[PDB]
Parts: C-alpha cells; structure tokens; sequence
C-alpha cells in the first residue's frame, strides 16, 4: 500500500545511518495511544483462554500533559 | 451496527442551557422630518418608530410565512434564564453614574441627549434613569427603552424563565427511591450547595404518541436501542466454576465413553462460558426493553429441554414468541413428561389455540407437575406504576426463589417414576440429565434471586414507560446458553455499580427529554401553520427534522404514510405554555407589524371621485386611507388561487368603485404634476390585458415643500384632491418616557447542569449483599 511505501522509504533511507535510536523512537508513542481509544465492546477473561464479551462502553479520560509528552515525542 | 447504536445514544448531550446577551427588538427610533399643515416643512425634526429589517414579501400567504419564520426565530432566541448585569452598560449622561440594560438603549439615550430639538424634560429623565439593586433578595432593576411588543417579549422571557433553586436535598430526590432505600448502596457528597444556585428540570412526560399502537417499525428500533443499551450495564459474571472441572463431573455422573469430550454427547454441547454471560445479559435486557426473544434449540439435546424448564418458569411465556415455546413445550411433554406416566406421545396441532402445557395441565394426574405447569401457564407480568413510570414486575415468588422448589418437586417425581413404554437406556439418560440439575438446585435458587435483583435494580433507572408488546424482530437465545448458566454458576454475586446505574439513568433521561422537546417543537409548528391558514404547506420535512433529531432512526427509508399518521397524532397534542404564549403574542401583533414596513401596502382603493388628501405630518399631503370602510373589497389571494378576473374586469371596464386587499408594493411620487395629471388611475389597465396581478404598484402622493412644484399650493388656494387612495397606516411617534421600562431580574445565581456528579456511591461487599426480603442472596451451598 501507499502508507507502507512511505514507512519503508522513510526507514530504509534513515536506517542507513541511525542504528541506535530509531526503533526506540517510533515504538515509544504507542504506549500512550492505547490510552486514547474509547471502548465500545470488550473481551473478558476467566481461566487462561476463557472469554465472555461485554457490550460495555468506556470513555477515555486522558489528562492534558500526556498530550504534551506525545507532542515532544 | 450494534456498537454504533450505543455510540449514538451515549452521544446525546443534554439540552444546552440558554442565556441571551441582548434584547429582542423589532423596532427602532428614527428621525424623520415634520411637515406643518399646508405641506411646508418645519425646521425641527422628530423621532418615529420604524422597523428593523423591512423584509415583508408581497401577498398575504407569503406574509403569513414571514410571521411563521419570525415565530421560529423567537423560539430559537427563547432563553431559559438571564442575568441582566451581563448585558448592562453605563449611561454617559446619568447623574449617578448609573447603567442601562442594553447597548442600543444607551445609544438611543446618548443620541437623544445630543439633539438640539429635545425638551429639557427628556434630558432630565435621561440624567435620572439608573440601575438599582436590593441584595437581600438578590434582585436588580435596570432601565430599558422598548417598543411595547418588544417589552412584551422581553417581560415574558423574564417572568417565565425555567430554573429551580438547587440544594443538597434535590440531589438525593433526583435519585430513584429504590436505590436510596436499597441497603446495598451507600451514598454521600463532599459539598454543600448555596441557595444562590439553580438547576433546570428535564421534561419527563410520558409518550404522547403511543408508538406501541401501530408504529411497529419504529417501536422495533426503539426497543432494540433500549435492549442494546441495557446489555452495556448488565454486569459480567466475574466468577464461575471452571468449564473443564465441571465437564468431568458431568461425564462421571453420566459414565461416558472416554474421549467423548470432543464428540460432546448431546448433554455436553455448548456448556462454555461466553454463553452463560450471554444468556444472563439477554434475558435481563429483553425483559427491560420488553423485546421478544426466540429459541433455537435441538431435540436430540435433552439437557436443553430440561434447562428450558427453569427458563419457562422464571420468565413469563407471553414474553417469548409463540411458535418457539410451543416447540419447546411440545418437546418437553413428548420426551420427559408423558413417557413418565405411560401416556401417549401427544397429538398436537400446528394452529392450535392452546399451548402444550395448557392441554397437559388437565390430562395428567400428579399434584407436583400439575401445579408446576399451572404456575408456568398462569405466570405473567404485573403492571405497576412506581416513581411515575410503569413497570412490569415479577410475581414476588420468582424473586425470592421458591419456584425452583416446585420444579424440583416435579423433577424428583419424574425421577421416581418408571418409563414402561420405553427402554431402560432412555429412562437412565433422562433421569441423569435431571439429576445434573437437582445437584445444582441451590445455585439455581441463588441465580433466580440474583437475576430478579439486578432486573429490578436496573428497572429503577428507567424513565419511559415499559410496555409489553410483541415485536417484528426478536433476539435469539440458544438453550445451551441456559444449560451453561444453570451449570456454570456459584458463590459469585454481582451488584451493578452505582455509576453504571447513574449512567443508564442519565442516558434514559436525556433520550426522554429530547423526545418530549422535539415533540413540542413539531406540535408548535404544525399548530402555527394551521392557525396561519398556510394551506400550500406540505407537513413532511418537519417530521423528517423530528426523526433526525432523534438519533436512532433512518429517515432515508421511512415512508410518507408513517409521517402523515404521526402528524395526525401530533395535531391533537396541546402546545406547552411558552410556545403558545409566544405565538399568541404574534397573532395579536402580526397585523400591527404588517401595518408598518413601508415596502408593502394593505390595499388600494379605486373610487372615481375627486377625493381629498390627508394632512399627515411625517408626510404632508398623501392619498392615504386607514379604515377601508364604505367601498366593497376584493381579496387578491382568492383571485390568485382561482383565476377569475371576470368580476374585477367587469368592475374596471365600468369604472365602478372598489377596494383591493392584499399586501401590495407601492412607489412614492413627490411630483405635484403627477397629481393633476392623474397617473395613479393609469395603473389598472394591465389587469385587463395580461390578467396577472403581480406587477401591481400603486402610487403614494406625498406632497411637501421638498417637491419642487409645491409653490402652487401656496399660491392658488387648492386643497390637493385626488382619486384612487391607498390603504396604509402611518408610523407611530416616539415618546421617550412612555417607552421606558424597568426590567427586573435575579442578581448573581449559578446554574449547575449535571446533578449526580456531587454524589459519591459505594456498594457493600457482595458476599453480604441482600435482596428485598432482608435475606442474603447467594447463600446456598
């Protein structure tokens, strides 16, 4: 796909020089992004592979300073 | 598809509280000259009331459309509260450095103070007009300068502004009585609220439309919406017994061939969790939404037939759909019950008025099973109104689960029988299948009590009355999801958190409030259209707006017939007080607004008689008339519906006196030479040739010293006489003092929209959680 091409062209040309501070970089914001996605429907666990889904809705009460963190990143 | 509906529901923001920054105005003062009688002009000028935004169309139908649009505008401005200090401004000429309510009021006061041509009394009055306060009452009194219609609207918005004093008691009283009186919950708050505070109450008036009366396609959507919402608040079954530590107990009870686990000898099919929670959720959400649920089972699986008993007992039968439970009852009777007494198999008929349990209750002679089936057949809901809302309630024996004891009585009897007609393996299979339920007895009792408790607890958080009506579409319920629930359950109580309850209650409140509010909107516009005689208006797009503002329907695929029936129902609803009063302030002043607006005229008189002109003073001499008496009148909108230019043509060819009625443009002519030449009589010949009456523009003969031929009047002793006067009123004269009013308001209150955020709520430890009977639930072991 196109976005795949962008990612690949943007890493292949930069991974030729940077080899110590790249995967640490792009893989870091993800820990915050997961804290921004509202739940509409869920999966549950009971015993090691049990599931029991829930139609529970849950919002995402994210504070403001983590946006500043993400922006710095 | 499913998740989307809840996304739509939970994105219903409440009705945003309104607060205006200025005052409703239609009129404004304006300096015109004044022409002393005989026509000539004073050095002095004078103020008059004129209209802001003269935009009135031609023709009467179009004018009534204009006033309907004005009614919509005034409704959209129609606020919920206001604090006059927030719009107040200084007066640049006040003795006491006072204030006045509006910026435009101040502009008026500061323009009249400057004019040469104002008495000293008005300047004194302007120096002495100021604000006042009385803080013991939190009240303020500001001056204002307002046309009477404008004062009427503003004063109505003052006296009829919707707020209510907020306190710490109303917060509690906003919660249902059941939650407050349910000992499993503990409530508090960390704030005291002053008497300076306020709050607005929702409109929770029940369905004025009876959508459960032959709007089944809409009721299906409503009930589905409430079902899926209720699924989001039923608790998950946090703790169960494991799914493999059960199946080995079942297998040894059944003494099955090894590695039949992957074949699942029909007793053992669909035992998993992900179904027990599904059934627990489906049953409750369906009973809450009152949505019918159909059963998809198999007859090879006898545990499904056995676990259908608990279901058909704890749940009413009018709650299901008929053919499904007919199949299930038939199966139960044919392979668990009648073979246990040597009865014939059965002979059931497809289209039979009676269900198998009815026709079985009378045949067999055993007390236990007979009375169990009696309970099943005559189990049904109990309607009861509580906290205003109708509710479908259970028996009070299902709740404190003892029905299961009658069930055990029947099942134990059937264990004790023999199956003479049938072999030994069959009896063995059935009796083991029901021992697996006998061994779960106490857990079944606990389950029944837990469902009943959670059901009533969530019923508490309902605002719209809950009717018991079958529906087009159903909700499937596989009986393996019952067998699982009846077999995977134990020592694990689940109480809905208070926050889920408050969420569900506020959601339902907001939906109900939106519903009532939009109903009132549509009813207002419909009633207004009917009272303004708007007959060309097709009342569909209004109902489209009504359904769009209800964010669950698809108007793209709903027809016109439902809309018109819905309209027919909406016709018969009373308009709320606000909208009705605002409309009756327009019906009594729409004409007085229409007498103004020097772009149209209310008619033209044609009287072939050298009549006199009138000594007005904003004009000089004019061909104006203000009564329309004497001559007979002809309405033009009648003439433009049914083109019959026979009457009027007869009357024009024969020079007969007449009046023509309807909003007509006009054009001023300040030439005296156009008066003696009699040009105004030249306009009505285009009505006989091209029979249209649209390009009809009578003349107004305003004469004065500013006319360049006025000298004749002042040299020759002739009052301006003329023909074909015009039917029109004069502007009103601006009296500063009489135009002044004092507007009252409250001083510095604070409006709190959300109402439960101040409430903090907690649950007792669910081991020691209790039902209505002051007796613990989940206690059997």
């Amino acid at each position: 796909s196109h976005e795949d091409y962008l990612i690949a062209r943007e890493l292949i040309v930069l991974s030729y020089s940077n080899r110590s501070t790249l995967a640490k970089l792009v893989s870091s914001p993800m820990s915050i992004l997961v804290a921004l996605v509202d739940i509409n429907g869920t999966f549950i666990t009971n015993e090691e592979l049990e599931l029991e889904f829930s139609n529970k809705y849950v919002r995402a009460i994210v504070p403001d300073q983590t946006f500043d963190e993400l922006k710095q990143m | 598809p499913k998740e989307s509906i809840l996304k739509k529901l939970e994105d219903i923001k409440p009705e945003q509280v309104k607060k205006q920054t200025k005052l409703f105005r239609i009129f404004e003062p304006r300096q015109l000259p004044v022409y002393r009688a005989n026509g000539e002009k004073e050095l002095r000028n004078r103020w008059y009331w004129k209209l802001k935004r003269d935009t009135l169309p031609d023709g009467d139908y179009d004018v009534r459309e204009y006033f309907l649009n004005l009614y919509d505008q005034v409704l959209t401005e129609m606020p919920d509260y206001l604090l006059l200090k927030d719009m107040a401004v200084e007066n640049k000429n006040s003795r006491d450095a006072g204030k006045v309510v509006d910026s435009e009021t101040a502009a008026i006061c500061d323009a009249i103070f400057q004019d040469e041509e104002t008495e000293g009394v008005v300047r004194r009055f302007i120096a002495e007009m100021r604000q006042r306060v009385q803080a013991d009452r939190n009240v303020v009194n500001y001056p204002s300068i307002l046309h009477p219609i404008d004062h009427a609207f503003n004063e109505y918005f003052l006296q009829h502004q919707l707020v209510e004093p907020l306190n710490n008691d109303i917060i509690f009283n906003y919660i249902p009585e059941r939650i407050r009186n349910d000992v499993n919950y503990i409530l508090n708050m960390d704030r005291n609220l002053p008497s300076t505070a306020r709050y607005i109450r929702p409109n929770l008036l029940q369905d004025r439309l009876n959508l459960h009366d032959n709007f089944e396609s809409l009721w299906d959507t409503i009930t589905t919406s409430n079902y899926i919402l209720a699924r989001s608040v039923v608790p998950d079954l946090k703790e169960l017994v494991s799914t493999e530590a059960q199946i080995q107990k079942m297998s040894q009870d059944l003494q099955l061939e090894a590695l039949t686990i992957q074949s699942e000898t029909q007793f053992l099919t669909g035992i998993n969790s992900q179904a027990a929670n599904d059934c627990f959720k489906t049953l409750i959400a369906a009973m809450l939404s009152q949505r019918t649920m159909s059963l998809d089972f198999v007859t090879t699986n006898y545990m499904s037939l056995i676990s259908g008993m608990w279901l058909l007992t704890v749940v009413p039968n009018d709650m299901f759909i008929r053919e499904s439970l007919v199949a299930c009852q038939l199966a139960i009777i044919n392979t668990i019950i009648y073979p246990a007494f040597g009865m014939q198999r059965m002979h059931y008929r497809n289209g039979d008025p009676q269900t198998p349990f009815q026709i079985a209750e009378q045949q067999i002679q055993n007390f236990q099973v007979a009375n169990w089936l009696h309970f099943v057949n005559n189990n049904q809901f109990r309607q009861v109104v509580i906290d205003g809302v109708l509710n479908q309630v259970l028996n009070d024996n299902i709740r404190n689960g003892h029905v299961v004891n009658q069930l055990m009585e029947a099942l134990m009897q059937l264990s004790r029988q023999q199956f003479p007609t049938m072999p030994v393996d069959y009896k063995r299979s059935i009796q083991r299948g029901i021992l697996l339920l006998s061994n779960r007895l106490g857990q079944l009792v606990d389950l029944t009590r837990l469902l009943a408790y959670n059901y009533e607890t969530l019923m508490a958080c309902i605002t719209m009355n809950m009717q018991h009506v079958q529906t087009l579409t159903t909700e499937k319920l596989q009986l393996t999801s019952v067998t699982s629930l009846c077999m995977l359950i134990g020592n694990a109580t689940v109480i809905p958190s208070p926050q889920t309850l408050f969420h569900y209650y506020n959601v339902n409140v907001n939906f109900h409030s939106n519903y009532n509010e939009r109903i009132n909107d549509a009813v207002a516009i419909i009633t207004a259209a009917n009272r303004l005689n708007l007959y060309q208006k097709k009342m569909k797009s209004i109902v489209e707006d009504f359904l769009k503002r209800l964010q669950i329907f698809d108007i793209s695929r709903v027809p016109d017939d439902q809309m018109y029936r819905l309209r027919d129902r909406l016709r018969l609803l009373p308009v709320e007080i606000r909208r009705l009063d605002i409309f009756n302030l327009i019906l009594m002043n729409m004409e007085q607004i229409e007498r103004a607006s020097d772009k149209i005229a209310q008619g033209v008189i044609i009287a072939y008689r050298d009549m006199q002109l009138e000594r007005d003073e904003m004009y000089g001499y004019v061909n104006i008339a203000r009564n329309l008496d004497g001559f007979q009148q002809i309405n033009l909108e009648e003439l433009m519906r049914t083109g019959d230019y026979a009457q009027i043509t007869n009357m024009l060819l024969n020079n007969q006196p007449v009046a023509l009625v309807g909003a007509l443009p006009f054009i001023t002519d300040s030439s005296v030479i156009s008066l003696v030449a009699k040009l105004d009589a030249t306009v009505f010949a285009q009505i006989v040739k091209l029979r249209k009456v649209d390009t009809l523009k009578p003349i107004l003969y305003k004469i004065n010293s500013d006319s360049n031929d006025f000298y004749l009047v002042a040299n020759y002793d002739w009052v301006p006489t003329s023909t074909t006067k015009v039917y029109k009123q004069i502007p009103q004269q601006f009296d500063f003092r009489a135009s002044m009013h004092m507007l009252t308001s409250n001083l510095t209150f604070t409006v709190y929209s959300d109402l439960l955020a101040f409430v903090s709520a907690d649950t007792v430890e669910p081991i020691n959680a209790v039902a209505f009977d002051n007796m613990r639930i989940m206690n059997e072991l």
